[PDB]
């Protein structure tokens, strides 16, 4: 999961 | 504020083609002179030009069969559909005038740049 | 020896967002509560342990209205359905309970991971 | 394209  | 999951994209397009493989809610056959090819119309519409027009016209997106150009090569035509549900192009010396023909009537415009490029660089 | 394209898995799920936004080949109707979600059978399953076991199911397959257990909540199931088609999570406070709860339901592990993993940072 |  990341910060888009 | 979302976050993302990055291999979500990827993710769901091998499920898309594991039910390709097991032939689960396909809704169309495409006829390629005496081949035969179920897909998910759906996927077909993401990919190219040619089944977005086609699949969003009022009677040809209730039809379970398209016929495609007698031009069209059947390997040609396997190879971009492989191509569709995996990301992957098998691009070789020996199809690549057949892929990049069928890459422009299917209207797959990253397909048909990178057979110019391979083209060019060969000539 | 095939080559890929980088974008391609990206490229494909927005374009089955675009067909989800304008209704075009949605072929069910989740019903949660009093809420209506017309979604594609073929993206449901290839993101969720629950649809895929729903839509292969020899019976369950042909439904065009499926009905969540009425303890799943609307807008959790929302933010879920917009993950599907998007790869982006609206986590936030007021719905991680909601969104985690959801997700162990329709059997989504990456989504359950995440929300676990929020949820032990505040406590 | 890349080499996958
Ligand atoms: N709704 C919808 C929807 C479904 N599919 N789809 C598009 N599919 C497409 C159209 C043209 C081209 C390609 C894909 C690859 C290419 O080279 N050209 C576009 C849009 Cl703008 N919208 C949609
Ligand atoms: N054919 C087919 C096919 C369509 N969809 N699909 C799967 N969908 C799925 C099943 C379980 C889970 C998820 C997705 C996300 C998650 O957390 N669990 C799996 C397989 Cl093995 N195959 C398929
Ligand atoms: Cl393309
Ligand atoms: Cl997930």
């Amino acid at each position: 999961w990341v910060i888009p | 504020s979302c976050i993302q999951f990055t291999r979500h994209a990827s993710d769901v397009l091998l499920n898309l083609n594991r039910l390709r493989s097991r032939d689960i809610l396909t809704d169309v056959v495409i006829v390629v002179s005496r081949e035969q090819f179920r897909a998910h119309k759906t996927v077909l519409m993401a990919c190219s030009g040619l089944f977005y027009s086609i699949f969003t016209d009022q009677l040809k997106c209730n039809l379970s069969v398209i016929n495609l150009d007698p031009e069209i090569n059947p390997e040609g035509f396997c190879i971009l559909l492989d191509f569709m549900y995996t990301s992957r192009l098998n691009l070789r010396e020996g199809n690549i005038m057949a892929v990049m023909a069928t890459a422009m009537y299917l209207q797959m415009e990253h397909v048909v740049d990178t057979c110019r490029k391979f083209i060019k660089a060969s000539e």
